[PDB]
This record gives C-alpha cells, structure tokens and sequence, in this order.
C-alpha cells in the first residue's frame, strides 16, 4: 500500500504543469496529503500542506487540490526553481505509519547536438610491475547524456570485465562518462589489437591500440 | 530553528552507526523529532519519533524489531542506534521538526515536518581502507591524466600544480567494480605544442589515511 | 487519577474504578446533591480535558457540544465535577494535538457511554464508503494550544466522581 504517482512530468513554459497522486483507502481520501519540494542534495522542505494552505514566503502560484481517493498538484511558472524533484507525503492508518511517493521529476522545455570525444590512452609501464593491466577508456562532450560503452577485442566482443560509470553534470551543460577493463598483463600482447566504442545519437566512433606504441 | 547533524563514517557491515542531531534555538520540549531516511534512487521512508518529554519510541511495522532509538535529554541530543546494518539500508538520514506534539496514533493528520536538518549518510562492505596508488598516463592537442585506484573512503580530491592548472581538468565520475573498490580519473587537456616546458604535476590526497602522494608525468617518445 | 502524566482526550475517556484540598485554585468546583461540607462527612474516576469555554457544559441534562457528542452526564447524579487549571502542563508552543474530540455522529449518545470510532460521516445522499471530500467530513478533530491564547482557550483538566 505505497503511493503511486507519473515519475516524470515535462512541460513548456507559459502553462502551468499537473503533478497527480492516487492513493489507497488508508492514504488519500480519509487523511490530509503534503507536499514536499527537495532541493537537489539537500533538505526537502514543505511546499503544500492542509491540502490548500503554504508557509509564508511560497509564492502564491503553487495550487494543490483533491477531489476522491487522488490528489492534484498545479505549479504556475517554470523558470529557474521548479526543476526539482517533489513528493506526495501522506499518513496512512493501514500501516500505521507515515508513507511517501516514488518522486517526480519536473523539467521545462537551445543546446546544440555534440558529437563525443573519445581517446583511448595507451598502458604505461609503472603498471607491469603491479601484475595488473587496466584500460582506461574516457568519453565526453556527448548530448544526451544515455550512452552504452562497447569493448571489442580482435574480432569479438567481450561483456566480462566492462565497467560503467553513469554520465555526471558538468559546468557547461554537458553530460561525461567512463569505461575500464579489467585485464590481467599477459593478455596485453597476446592480441592484436583493442577497440573501445560507444554508441551515441547513432554514431559509434572506433578507436584502436596497439601494444607497440 | 537550527538543526545539526553530524558527518558520514564508515561502517562496516555487522557494526552500529552514531548518527545524531541537536536542538538550538528554540524549547526542545515541546516538539517532536521524526527520522526520514532517503536511499539514492527511490523516494522517502519514515522511521519513527521522539516526544522529548517521556520514553516513547515508535516505529514502522518493517523495522518494528530492527532500529534503536534512544533519548539523550541532558545536552539536548536524540541518538540513534543501528547495529547488523545490511546493504539496502544504505542510505542518507534526515531528523526533522514536526510542529506541535502528539505521542498517540491518532493524532498524525496534522503533523508535518516543518524544518529538516541537512543529512548524513552511511556506507556498507568490508572494506576498511586502502593506501591510494597513483598511476602514470602516457600521451598517445593533447592529453594527460594520473590515475588512482583502491582507495577508500571517499571522498578523494585531485588538485593540478596546485590547482594552477584549473581549465580543462574533468573530474570523471567513479567507478565500483566487482571487488567492491573505486578507481578514479582525472585527465587535462593541452595544445600540442607546450608540452616540454610545461611540467604538469597532479596532487592527489585521502583524508582519512591522511596520504597524498604529488608525482610527475613523462612523455614517451 | 489526579496526578497522572498523561490524560486521555475527551472521546475516549480513561475510567478508574484522602484530602483533595491540597491542589492548585479550581476554577468549577460545584457538587450536587451532596455538599463540600457533606463529602468529608460522609465510586467511579472518568477524567478528560475540556477548553476553557466549554468547562461548564459538563452538567448534568444541558445540550451543547461535547455535551452531546463525547460525554454527557443523566439527568439524575448524585455525584459531581472538579475542574482545575492546567496552562503550564498541558499547553506548549506550536499545538497539543493529542487532546481530540468528536464532532459529528448519527445521534446522542447513552448516558455514561463511550464510542471510538473512525468510520467517516454522512452529510448528504450519495453513500462515502471512504472518500473525506466533501459533504463526508472526518469525525475526529483536534484543537491545539499555545499560550497565546486567552482565558476561555486554556485545556482545563477535569474529572468526575461518580457515586
């Protein structure tokens, strides 16, 4: 018996955007529902409570109402603030305990598409000593930030050993991300060559190695 | 209302955590202190409260048998005990200020927590920490980097000739392998003309083994 | 019963089966059929709290609001009421929602009966099962207390001896 709600809601500026929460007998319809804004890695603090009441200082433009067994939630303007993640918070007496939502995330709607940059930096020498091989593999200046990272080795490709890092944000909005492998040193030169590739935007870009410089 | 809380330590698993927050600013009395803990992915879940005026100590029904949960009324303190931690309890935890005071059951229509104090999040796996090793990165514009690998705990921080070189220097998400250890990278760009007469050294540092090893990268030819 | 910590809200009502002029000032102390002169020459203990305005709706056959909703004394008793101040125990910033009442029921109640319940009320035609939306109102509602507020808002502890 947990609150379900759209996970995502998007819309353009100009309208307002709906954010709806449905709930059991127990969660909406027999007891009062809040709302939540989190601020992103911080506090969350309230934004809607007593189903049409606000703090002082929240601006008068957040409207909130339920009709049945579901709740509604209506923000009006969406510039620079509302792009955070919100939570329907409710008591419920099935449990006996306070429950909360899934999250949902509110995006509005001039980049540019990007094609990545990818370099596959050669081994050095201060890892033979270590018996252990690692490659390192970086990739970059890339829109949108969902990619799959691919190893081929020789003439087929490989899953054991990939690593996946999931893309960060950077200060230029931009999405990057990295790929390893992990290999033992003998198996440097025991091929002819590696091949570390990703696809983006439908362009996979290919670059190689070689164990001779 | 201010509310502290205090920082992240390691812990591993079948070991107890101290997370804790304090009162200032206004009677601690009068109202109650709910625990919100909030794993990276998915929305809230609700632990229970405190009346600071008696010893009454509610819970989910989920962890009804698991948490401990304990008032330290003398230095305006609520404490917390978690032992045998597994690992989908890792998670950050909130300590919150809900306006009024009820200890009954039904009485919880009217309760919202008002303020929240900034959180502090646990860890889990055995391992404990390792000394960092810092890797050197040939160049094959141009690019060089030093990688650094087995260290634990985070955070981890790369500085370039103490941060003189600042443009350019990525700082890559990192990585948890199948061993359960964090390798991280960090990589600058240059042109490809300055490069011998540049001599670009990367300053790396684990806080808490207190190690932080500053080496210089060679071109190959 | 008189120095409990903890006091029971007025719709549900603890019930318990010396020299009582050692408390605090009573703002109702008033007994019928028998005397104050009376008792000390001469046995049931229900105790809530009641705000400060309605203290004298406890009496015995006298409409009202908790009076006819929570706990209402027979038309015949022989025993009486002690109210007492309660500001710096029972009133605190920000609220004390533990001290409910019930506002909306079917009918009256029976003399000296009690009823918990949390089954949603209905206003109007169409039967709500379970929606609190409108003209389906929730019974329980609870009044806080700060002590901003008046003399006729206090939460005035009180109880009844039953004979």
């Amino acid at each position: 018996p947990v609150l379900t709600q759209p996970p995502s809601a998007s819309g353009p500026p100009g309208q307002s955007v709906s954010i709806s929460c449905s709930g059991s007998r127990s969660n909406i319809g027999t007891n009062f529902v809040y709302w939540y804004q989190q601020l992103p890695g911080a506090a969350p603090k309230l934004l809607i409570y007593k189903n049409d009441q606000r703090p002082s200082g929240v601006p008068e433009r957040f409207f909130g109402s339920k009709s049945g067994t579901s709740a509604s939630l209506a923000i009006s303007g969406l510039r620079s603030e509302d792009e955070v993640d919100y939570y329907c918070a409710a008591w419920d007496d099935s449990l006996s305990g306070h429950v909360f939502g899934a999250g949902t995330k509110v995006t509005v709607l001039g980049q540019p598409k990007a094609a990545p940059s990818v370099t596959l930096f050669p081994p050095s020498s201060e890892e033979l000593q270590a018996n252990k091989a690692t490659l390192v593999c970086l990739i970059s200046d890339f829109y949108p930030g969902a990619v799959t990272v691919a190893w081929k080795a020789d003439s087929s490709p490989v899953k054991a050993g990939v690593e996946t890092t999931t893309p960060s944000k950077q200060s230029n909005n931009k999405y990057a991300a990295s790929s390893y492998l992990s290999l033992t040193p003998e198996q440097w030169k025991s091929h002819r060559s590696y091949s570390c590739q990703v696809t983006h935007e439908g362009s996979t870009v290919e670059k190689t190695v070689a164990p001779t410089e | 209302v201010q509310l502290v809380q205090s920082g992240a330590e390691v812990k591993k698993p079948g070991a107890s955590v101290k997370v804790s927050c304090k009162a200032s600013g206004y009677i601690f009395s009068d109202y109650n202190i709910h625990w919100v803990r909030q794993a990276p992915g998915q929305g809230l879940e609700w632990m229970g409260w405190i009346s600071p005026d008696s010893d009454d100590t509610n819970y989910a029904q989920s962890f009804q048998g698991r948490v401990t949960m304990t008032r330290d009324t003398s230095i305006t303190t609520v404490y917390m005990e978690l032992s045998s931690l597994r690992s989908d309890d890792t998670a950050v935890y909130f300590c919150a200020r809900s306006v009024g005071y009820c200890s009954l059951n039904s009485c919880q229509r009217w309760m919202w927590f008002d303020t929240w104090g900034q959180g502090a999040l646990v860890t889990v796996s055995s391992a404990s920490t390792k000394g960092p090793s810092v890797f050197p990165l040939a160049p094959s514009t141009a690019a060089l980097g030093c990688l650094v690998k087995d260290y634990f705990p985070e955070p981890v921080t790369v500085s370039w000739n103490s941060g003189a070189l600042t443009s350019g220097v990525h700082t890559f998400p990192a990585v948890l392998q199948s061993s359960g250890l964090y390798s991280l990278s960090s990589v600058v760009t240059v042109p490809s003309s300055s490069l011998g007469t540049q001599t670009y050294i990367c300053n790396v540092n684990h806080k808490p083994s207190n190690t932080k090893v500053d080496k210089k990268v060679e071109p190959k030819s | 019963v008189f120095n409990a910590t903890r006091f029971a809200s007025v719709y549900a009502w603890n019930r318990k089966r010396s020299v009582l002029y050692n408390f605090a000032p009573f703002f109702a102390f008033k007994c019928y059929g028998v005397s104050p002169t009376k008792l000390n020459d001469l046995v049931y203990a229900d105790s809530f709290v009641i705000r400060g305005n309605e203290v004298s709706q406890i009496a015995p056959g006298q409409t009202g609001n908790i009076a006819d909703y929570n706990y209402k004394l027979p038309d015949d008793f022989t025993g009486c009421v002690i109210a007492w101040n309660s500001n710096k125990l029972d009133s605190k910033v920000g609220g004390n929602y533990n001290y409910l009442y019930r506002l909306f029921r079917k009918s009256n109640l029976k003399p000296f009966e009690r009823d918990i319940s949390t089954e949603i009320y209905q206003a109007g035609n169409k039967p709500c099962n379970g929606v609190a939306g409108f003209n389906c109102y929730f019974p329980l509602r609870s009044y806080g207390f700060r002590p901003t507020y008046g003399v006729g808002h206090q939460p005035y502890r009180v109880v009844v001896l039953s004979f």
